[PDB]
């Protein structure tokens, strides 16, 4: 009654740290790939269920830059001062 | 440069049976990759690739509100029929 | 005379003619210039690229060779020096000259002859003007095995005496190859089995020089250094090359380790920021 | 249309539908030796059509990773019809040539080839050390390939491609006669090549007089579904061929 | 070839190799006031070079459901280089233009647009019953675009296409000087307007001379894995631009 490793999940590495064996209702977070980040409100995350199966889950990283860059100038507006998900065309104001 | 050299490093046309004949077969320049490169805290690699060999390259992107604290990039060297990065990966400041 | 084209004034341009549109693959280089693609004023250039003529430009003394012979029989040390002629000894005249792959030119031949006396705890001397004797061996002449062979007779072979103190001695040479043209590059080998030699020392062969000291000897240990330089005149060059790029390892062939083509950069679009009030 | 083109030697024709003019080599025709400038005082053989004739090598293989060829000349073509007996029977040798390069894809497809006529292209070593062995300098119609990396043979030529084997930058190979091949306007490439060299004539087999290289410098590329085969054909014809000293043939 | 035009004006140089021809005006090339013509008794300013070239505007998305864009000259060019600046110092301008709207695809790709220069194109507001702001008829190098439906705005023009925001046919703005860019023969489209007004010279903050319209008739189509990014670059350069009335810069 104990799942596996989690299912393996394209540009996200799930937060194993560091077990082999996860007991029911175990919840694991994904984490997704250096220039990727977590698209909004996708699922990033499984659980252990019975039957030792772990709940669906697919691709919720889209590529994105890394946070603007930092100027002496000009500071970041919100919300762009506490967002990371830049996906292509995104457009942020200073 | 860049490949490493598997079999013989020489042959001989020897005679072989009812002719003359190589000694030894074509050996094989099998590519040459670095090692993963580092992930770095606070920061991603942009368009992280699945080898990197000689000359290739990878650059890194500090996280938002991050900023970077050396070269973007590194690049696989490959003395001496093994392959290493150039030097360190950069360093994300907060 | 060597003057360099004037730029004609342009004005605005609205037609079928496209000079700026062309195809590379023709291996044709483009003779486009400004008042094609813009609006230029009248220029009477007055420039002269009489300083880029290929005379002006090789026709500098540059060193070729330096070695050093003692007075004195103590050791081993050479007392006359030997020396089998070409200019893929040193790296600054012979990048030049491997611009192109043929050369044709007469030569002024300038020797820098300089002596010294080796340190020492008892030194005290009183030795008079030293003299020397630089001689040209072309190939077949004998050659002397010692500062006091018969060889130094300088019978027929060319031979020069000076003494330390006046101006190094000169000479001009003509065109000695035996080709119609010098061959800085030969891609073929010395013998038809196409193996033994390969490259310049394949067929090149301009003979020997040695130099000594003509004095007797001296009480103490004295050195002397000569300095051979090359400055061709009346020069004509052909088919001409990609410069050299790779260091030069060996004075007898090309031979090279993979080099860069260039400096680097941090990327395509670096240019630094000159501009900062 | 200056795009499409014919040439013809001896009881050979080439056809062309996309070229790109026709480079003669420094601004010369290849022309037989004057009286003035001869030397070897027996009387030259010009077998002309039978040895002035288009002779093509083996052909090779683009691929996406292809990094470049070479051919010696006139040593490739000591195999050729009459033009290599010549070569075998005589000390002297005198030539023309017209090189041309093949190569055809489709308006799909894209890369660029850079085909150059290097005169006494001498060659370095892998090993810096020691020396090169006439066999990986030139081996007949077979062509020798450059690598993208650097080569450790001992007496192998130093094949980098950054390099051209001869300690200098190919993008500066372009000061000899040369034409490019831009599969997006080009088809093929065509180069007459005068007689170069210090001296009258020279011996054929001893002395590599030029070497034809073909270099990439824009990496073949496709989608799929798209032809992956992209042969490089050589074809090259003798001009104005001259020789002298006959005696009995040279064994290889 | 006619296709192939190259244009020259200052600095900056234009090159097409699938033009359609060029259109001139009403017939007429842009030239300098005439005395017998003029009223401003101080004597002209003429940059020339200076103000006289190629100014490229903010490019534009063509997408299969753009209904089309517009311009406002010579306001859209107050912040171009020292043509900009004539503006602000002059109390009077005279300028010519030529329009290069520049546009390519494949032949895999389909669309037609419309390139037109509409002189005095005096816009309707979104609401008949109240006015328009300057701020929703010209934004700088900022391009307005016409929508396929009818428009809202308070004091917004009614972009709606089929009557081009001036209570008209579309398909008969063709009076004016005019192009298409039909994506299967052209690449771009070339207009060189002369200066078209019932005064000498005139204000050019308070004027908008004439309305450059970028309106497809054939909407943009492709097949799948087919570029969807095709934009659509605007370049416009003054011809014989004259000054008078030189004061303080007006502050926008
Ligand atoms: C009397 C001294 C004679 C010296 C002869 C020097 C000849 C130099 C020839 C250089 C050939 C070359 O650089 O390819």
């Amino acid at each position: 009654q104990d799942c596996g490793l989690p299912p393996d999940v394209p540009n996200a590495q799930p937060a194993l740290e560091g077990r082999t064996s996860f007991p029911e209702d175990t919840v694991i977070t994904y984490k997704c790939e250096e220039s990727f980040v977590k698209i909004p409100g996708e699922k990033d995350s499984v659980i252990c269920l019975k039957g030792s199966q772990w709940s669906d889950i697919e691709e919720f990283c889209n590529r994105s830059c890394e946070v603007p860059t930092r100027l002496n100038s000009a500071s970041l507006k919100q919300p762009y001062i506490t967002q990371n998900y830049f996906p292509v065309g995104t457009v942020v104001e200073y | 440069t860049g490949y490493k050299l598997f079999g013989s490093t020489s042959s001989f046309c020897l005679i072989s049976g009812s002719s003359v004949q190589w000694s030894d077969p074509l050996p094989e320049c099998r590519e040459i990759y670095c090692p993963a490169p580092p992930q770095i805290d606070n920061g991603i690699i942009q368009g992280e690739r699945d080898h990197y060999g000689y000359r290739q390259s990878v650059t890194y992107a500090c996280n938002k509100g991050f900023t970077m604290i050396g070269e973007h990039s590194i690049y696989c060297t490959v003395n001496n029929d093994e392959g290493e990065w150039s030097g360190p990966p950069p360093e994300c400041r907060g | 005379i060597a003057r360099v084209a004037d730029t004609v004034a342009s004005g605005p341009s609205n037609s079928t003619s496209i000079p700026a549109l062309t195809a590379v693959e023709t291996g044709h280089t483009s003779q486009v210039e400004p008042s094609d693609t813009m609006q230029t004023r009248h220029v009477k250039n007055y420039h002269s690229r009489s300083e880029s003529t290929v005379e002006n430009f090789l026709s500098r003394s540059a060193c070729v060779y330096i070695e050093e012979y003692y007075t004195k029989d103590q050791d081993n040390v050479n007392r006359y020096m030997s020396w089998t002629i070409n200019a893929r000894r040193m790296v600054q005249l012979r990048r030049k000259f491997e611009l192109f792959t043929y050369m044709r030119f007469d030569m002024e031949i300038t020797f820098v002859i300089t002596s010294r006396q080796l340190p020492g705890t008892s030194i005290a001397q009183d030795m008079p003007p030293l003299t020397h004797q630089i001689m040209y061996i072309p190939p077949g002449g004998p050659v002397p095995n010692s500062v006091t062979d018969f060889a130094w007779q300088t019978s027929t072979n060319p031979s020069i005496f000076w003494t330390e103190g006046n101006a190094p001695p000169r000479m001009s040479i003509p065109f000695i190859s035996i080709g119609n043209a010098y061959s800085n590059f030969y891609d073929g080998w010395s013998h038809f089995s196409q193996n033994g030699v390969y490259g310049y020392n394949a067929l090149n062969n301009m003979g020997k020089l040695y130099a000594r000291h003509v004095n007797k000897d001296t009480p103490y240990q004295m050195s002397s250094t000569i300095r051979v330089y090359f400055k061709p005149k009346h020069i004509r060059v052909w088919v001409p090359r990609p410069p050299r790029l790779s260091p030069y390892i060996k004075s007898s062939n090309v031979n090279f380790n993979p080099t860069n083509l260039t400096d680097e950069r941090s990327s395509i679009t670096y240019v630094p920021d000159t501009i900062r009030p | 249309s200056d795009r499409v083109r014919s040439l013809t030697l001896g009881n050979s024709t080439i056809t062309t539908q996309e070229s790109a003019n026709v480079v003669v080599g420094y601004g010369r025709w290849p022309e037989y030796l004057r009286d003035d400038e001869a030397t070897a005082e027996d009387q030259p053989t010009q077998p002309d059509v039978a040895t002035c004739r288009f002779y093509t090598l083996e052909s090779v293989q683009w691929e996406k990773n292809s990094a470049g060829w070479w051919w010696k000349f006139p040593e490739a073509l000591k195999d050729m019809g009459l033009f290599g007996q010549n070569m075998l029977y005589h000390y002297l040798g005198r030539a023309g040539y017209t090189i041309h390069v093949q190569c055809n894809a489709s308006k799909f497809h894209q890369g660029c080839l850079l085909v150059v006529c290097v005169p006494e292209a001498e060659m370095g070593c892998s090993q810096t050390d020691k020396e090169v062995a006439a066999m990986n300098l030139t081996k007949g119609e077979a062509a020798h390939k450059f690598e993208p990396t650097k080569t450790n043979g001992e007496h192998t030529v130093q094949s980098i491609v950054c390099n051209a084997g001869m300690g200098v930058g190919v993008g500066n190979l372009t000061i000899y006669p040369h034409q490019w091949i831009n599969l997006r306007t080009n088809n093929c490439a065509t180069i007459v090549m005068p007689y170069v060299n210090s001296v009258p004539m020279d011996n054929m087999f001893r002395h590599y007089n030029f070497t034809l290289m073909v270099i990439p410098f824009a990496p073949l590329d496709y989608a799929a579904q798209a032809s992956e085969y992209v042969p490089v054909t050589v074809t090259i014809a003798p001009m104005c061929a001259e020789y002298n000293g006959l005696r009995l043939a040279y064994q290889q």
